[PDB]
């Protein structure tokens, strides 16, 4: 069916039932609603049909004023067709605003209304004000500011030779070639194309890279740019277009407990909606924590027998004052099913902070809808882990009744800082044994840390992560004391922040100190963390916290930032336990970034186009041959609304990148189990090379290969800042739903395996895309390149690479695909060398002495380097264990990457080994091809 | 004067065996926990989206509602202003059009009701799917512990890792 039956009500009461096309706009439907309005009662009293919106109920459950008319009814999605004629009435821009939110973040703002939740208000009220500040803050500053707000600088992290460049302006056919050095400031290099005769001034003016949203200004050389760097080393003409002042501001223009000496309890009323087995008993479980260790011990119930609603009515003490409670005191449960015991299942589990977001010890009732319990390796009692937000499956999931007991008369807090600081105030043999514990390269230790814990602040700052650790929490006298210490403690650098945002560390202030010491960082830097930083969310308690506050400011201060942490952010949403967290920050990161809010717009509605693609797709591979199915993938493309929503689009995997025109006849999709979809673009405005592809993927995780992809791109950092290009091929790669998401397309290449079917190929194949004086260049991005990702797969513990999954391009860059596995998980994976890439870094030979010789010394650079920068390789992943990705899960998956650095073993110690397993690498690649 | 020992064979290939066996019944049971835990939460998507969708019916209905309050009001002036013009006739036309309105909320409200009867099966569902999960949890962790104190006796006994992965691999 083309059409659909649509109920119109108009503002008289009237009520009209006529067929109108999906396709068709909502200013088309008004005409002919109008038309048919004339021939139905009270039509004389009507306004024109200027003079109203249409309304709905959209795909989120709520009302949605239709201010874009030119907006076809497929594309609004209303919940039922139903439309309703309402006055052009009050503000528009917050109406507006609101209903987009909802619909770009999966999640209609009203679902937090519905809560009744003072902290989800609190949050809503504070950040949604600060980030409306800082946007009407932001459109206030000149052209200079925005274009490094929405435009900032790709940059390289040392030769002075130079080459010519086109270069043009902006509405006009004509170019100029003409001579530029390497090393020239964009400030000269706008003055030689501005003199044109010989009218205007080059400080009114930028370069932009044409096809593209890069932009070349600013204090720093020619070469040091991405643009001007890839295209000396390819050997192509920059084409670039200048750019007036007056056409930026175009873009631009849019808009009291230390008394309570009482042991904590708790009263254990009802279970409710349990599902277990009737022979069975449960058990309640429960214990008090912060961070990891616990508090005090572990207390527990009575058998009452299985049931849908035990009852309990127990009260349970614990071996701990409420004076002692620390500030991210969490007491935890879990629900067990055991056996009467007359001769164990976890079922499900919950965490509750027993302070507020207002500092307030909590009193009265409260309902814990329980997680169920995932069994795993090291079955532990409680999860004091898993968050402590309530499970949003109100309606079906397991609960647990709770009475916290009255303190006191009036409401009682946490001391303040003042009054923390004020009972804070309150040669040797022991410098050397604190030394050599803290020097390295159990409760005995413990307490000598603790005796010289001011010791530890004056000679050892950078152990502050040591002595946090053996503070002890469970008493407010040493709490006091650790804590007047951290507020006068000197600035850490970025790398020990780092390891401060780990879950050990869940004190407001630690946080803080740790975000403190963040501020510093590069937005070039904090790029390279951002997927850390973001899933370090998950192990907060509350929701306004330091974290958000500071990923905010850096989203808003920076607009690459505040793209990838929206996607980030977005791609979790169909996550429960982190839904509500995560909607709350991209409302308010879209409230002050109104105008990207329009880009991402018009990405998620691409990516809602291609998703249904897909699905098309999957269903049309078991039905039909492939040429068929590729045909009629066409059609569905052709298709009005189709064609438009994949066009001209900024790409989700680089913002900067134009996706333009789809040329419907190369897309088509690859042969995988999900059948990911080959789309293309190509855009005229663009340079030399001029054409882009995406892969979207729907069906399989991506999360893996992300991380794995964004340590690749990060150690390739870390070795071009040494002066070592590898020549690696950092591809894009963007998780933007559930189990849905974008890969870059690297065009002129294939998989070795494929080369190879088509004596030894893998040299003949190069020597055809390489003829002549192109061949010895050829060889050494192939050498750079498999010396890289031969240590990052070694490092990473990556096995199951083989020809299916390795991939070279025309220039000879060899690189990697499909990461599902890593940290040797499924025994160490051994380095490996095969015999196929020796012969052609050999150029063909038996014995090139001279050349392997230079990529054993590429490997063992390459392998120095990231042991170097070992511990933030260890930080980084240790706060990844938030993500739940199943390798990455546990101590052993972080350890692994010790070992394979060495960490543990001096530097000579690593290379003497690195060696050995190089040589038996070399001995085992004649073995494997026989 | 020490005892611990709840392995069951006494040979090392007859551990062994059973430590072949137990693995191959752990690795079993661990894809039918998986297979189940993925219905539990496409079940937990689908019911979520089930409720929003009821939501969305109610919000509907609440708009349809206020279009009857309006109508009524709003017809007041005009059926008194047309019955004293003698015109019947655009009085008539008012009240079937609002007979038709009516009729299309009992549609609506219809169908919200057969959602509503899904929603209340699929919550049934759930619960289900949740106890058969939580009746192959103890038998998960029976089989992953038996397994493991398979492996510590024979790495005990001095049996090399070659030997173990093959039971195990397997
Ligand atoms: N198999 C496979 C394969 C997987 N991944 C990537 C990849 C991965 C990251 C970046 N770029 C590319 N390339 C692959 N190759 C398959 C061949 C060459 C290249 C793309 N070709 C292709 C194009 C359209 C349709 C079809 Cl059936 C095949």
């Amino acid at each position: 069916n083309q059409s659909v039956v649509v109920d119109f009500l108009l503002p008289t009461g009237v009520y009209l039932n006529f067929p109108v096309s999906r396709n068709a706009n909502l200013s088309t439907i008004k005409q002919l609603l109008w038309h048919r309005a004339q021939y139905e009662p009270l039509f004389h009293m009507l306004s024109g049909p200027e003079a109203y919106v249409f309304t709905c109920i959209n795909q989120t459950a709520e009302q949605q004023e239709l201010e874009d008319e030119q907006r076809r009814l497929c594309d609004v999605q209303p919940f039922l067709p139903v439309l309703r004629l309402v006055a052009r009435e009050g503000d528009r821009v917050k109406k507006l605003i609101n209903s987009q939110i909802s619909l770009l973040i999966g999640k209609g703002l009203h679902e937090f209304d519905s809560l009744c939740d003072p902290e989800v208000n609190d949050f809503r009220a504070k950040m949604c004000q600060f980030c409306e500040e800082a946007a009407a803050r932001r459109q206030q500053l000149g052209w200079e500011a925005w274009l490094q707000y929405s435009f900032p600088l790709q940059l390289e992290p040392l030769p002075n030779r130079a080459l010519l460049v086109n270069v043009k302006f902006e509405g006009s056919e004509e170019s100029f070639t003409f001579q530029v050095s390497t090393k020239d400031v964009p400030l000269a290099l706008m003055a030689c194309a501005l003199r044109k005769k010989a009218v205007e001034q080059p400080e009114d003016y930028t370069l932009q890279v044409n096809g593209r949203h890069e932009y070349l200004y600013g204090s720093y050389p020619l070469c040091q740019f991405q643009y001007i760097c890839s295209c000396l080393h390819s050997g192509l003409t920059p084409h670039l277009t200048m750019v007036h002042s007056s056409s930026i501001l175009a873009m631009r223009d849019e808009q009291s407990l230390w008394s309570l000496e009482q042991p904590f309890r708790i009263e254990l009323i009802q279970g409710s909606k349990v599902n277990a087995d009737e022979r069975m008993k449960l058990v309640v479980q429960a214990g008090l924590f912060h961070g990891n260790e616990m508090l005090c011990k572990t207390v527990s119930s009575s058998e009452v027998s299985v049931c849908s609603e035990p009852v309990w009515k127990q009260r349970l003490e614990f071996d701990i004052n409420i004076c002692d409670l620390p500030r991210m005191a969490r007491l935890c449960f879990a629900l067990y099913a055991v056996i009467e015991k007359a001769k164990d299942c976890p079922i499900a589990w919950a965490n509750l902070m027993l302070f507020d977001y207002k500092d307030q010890l909590k009193t009265g009732e409260r309902c814990l809808y329980m997680w169920p319990s995932v069994p795993d390796e090291k079955g532990e009692l409680l999860n004091p882990t898993g968050t402590v937000r309530s499970n949003p499956n109100t309606d079906s999931a397991a609960a647990l009744l709770i009475c916290l007991p009255e303190v006191a008369p009036h409401p009682v807090y946490y001391p303040a800082l003042e009054k923390i600081l004020e009972l804070g105030r309150h040669t040797e043999e022991e410098q050397l044994q604190l030394r050599e514990i803290l020097e390295r390269r159990y409760e005995h230790e413990k307490d000598l840390v603790w005796k010289l814990r001011h010791e530890v602040q004056e000679h050892f700052p950078e152990a502050l992560a040591r002595l946090l650790l053996v503070t002890k929490w469970n008493k407010h006298e040493d709490v006091a004391q650790m804590l007047y210490l951290l507020c006068s403690w000197p600035e850490l650098p970025v790398l020990s922040a780092l390891e401060l945002l780990d879950f050990s560390f869940p004190d407001c202030h630690v946080g803080s100190f740790a975000i403190k010491s963040l501020r510093k960082l590069t937005d070039d830097e904090l790029f390279q963390y951002l997927l850390q930083l973001v899933q370090v969310l998950k192990y907060e308690s509350y929701l306004d916290c330091e974290l958000t506050k500071f990923l905010l400011d850096r989203a808003l201060a920076n607009r690459k930032i505040g793209h990838f942490l929206f996607w980030h952010l977005r791609s979790e949403m169909h996550v429960p336990s982190v839904a509500l967290r995560f909607g709350l920050i991209l409302e308010a990161y879209c409230r002050g970034s109104t105008h990207h809010m329009k880009v991402l717009m018009k990405q998620g509605e691409a990516l809602s186009k291609l998703k249904a693609l897909n699905d098309f797709v999957k269903l049309s591979s078991q039905k039909t041959p492939k040429p068929q199915t590729k045909e009629l993938m066409h059609l569905c493309m052709r298709q009005e609304a189709y064609l438009e929503a994949l066009s001209h689009l900024q790409s989700p995997l680089d913002p900067s990148t134009l996706l333009a025109e789809v040329c419907v006849e190369q897309c088509t999709f690859m042969d995988s189990k999900m059948k990911p979809l080959w789309i293309m673009y190509s855009n005229e405005e663009a340079g030399s090379g001029g054409s882009v592809g995406i892969i979207f993927k729907n069906g399989d995780d991506l999360r893996q290969d992300m991380l794995t992809l964004q340590m690749i791109q990060l150690m390739d950092v870390l070795w071009k800042q040494e002066g070592l290009d590898l020549r690696m091929t950092p591809y894009g790669c963007l998780p933007t739903g559930d189990r849905t998401g974008l890969i870059e397309v690297v065009l002129r290449s294939d998989t070795i395996a494929n080369i190879q079917l088509n004596k030894d190929a893998l040299l003949n194949w190069l020597k055809s895309k390489n003829p002549g004086e192109a061949l010895d260049r050829a060889i050494e991005e192939f050498t750079l390149s498999c010396a890289g990702y031969c240590v990052a797969t070694y490092v990473l513990g990556i096995g199951d690479r083989h020809s299916d999954n390795i991939m070279i391009r025309e220039s000879g860059q060899l690189f990697h695909i499909d990461f599902g596995h890593f940290l040797g998980n499924f025994e160490r994976v051994p380095f490996i060398l095969t015999y196929d890439f020796v012969h052609v870094i050999q150029q063909g030979k038996t014995n090139n002495s001279e050349k392997f010789e230079r990529f054993r010394g590429y490997c063992e650079r390459a392998y120095t380097i990231l042991r170097r920068h070992g511990l933030l390789f260890l930080h980084l992943f240790a706060l990844m264990r938030a993500a739940g990705l199943p390798e990455l899960s546990c101590s052993k998956d972080i350890q692994y990457l010790k070992d394979s650095l060495a960490l543990g073993k001096t530097e000579e110690e690593a290379l003497k080994h690195f060696r050995v397993k190089f040589n038996e690498a070399l001995r085992e690649s004649w073995k494997t091809k026989v | 004067y020490q005892q611990d020992q709840v392995v069951k064979e006494d040979n090392i290939e007859a551990v062994g065996k059973k430590l072949h066996e137990y693995n191959t019944q752990f690795q079993e049971k661990s894809r039918e926990y998986d297979r189940l835990y993925e219905d539990y939460t496409r079940t937990s998507q689908e019911i979520q989206m089930k409720r929003t969708a009821i939501e969305a019916f109610n919000e509907t209905i609440k708009i349809f509602e206020e279009q009857c309050q309006t109508q009524e009001r709003y017809s007041k002036e005009y059926i008194e202003k047309f019955k004293r013009e003698g015109n019947e006739t655009e009085i008539q036309r008012i009240m079937h059009n609002y007979e038709k309105l009516k009729s299309r909320i009992s549609e609506i409200v219809d169908s919200r009701r057969r959602l509503e009867e899904d929603l209340k099966k699929q919550a049934a569902e759930y619960r289900e799917i949740d106890k058969r999960m939580n009746s192959i949890k103890p038998d998960l962790i029976q089989l992953r512990k038996t397994r493991d104190q398979y492996l510590m006796w024979l790495t005990q006994k001095g049996v090399r890792q070659k030997k173990l992965n093959e039971w195990l691999g397997n």
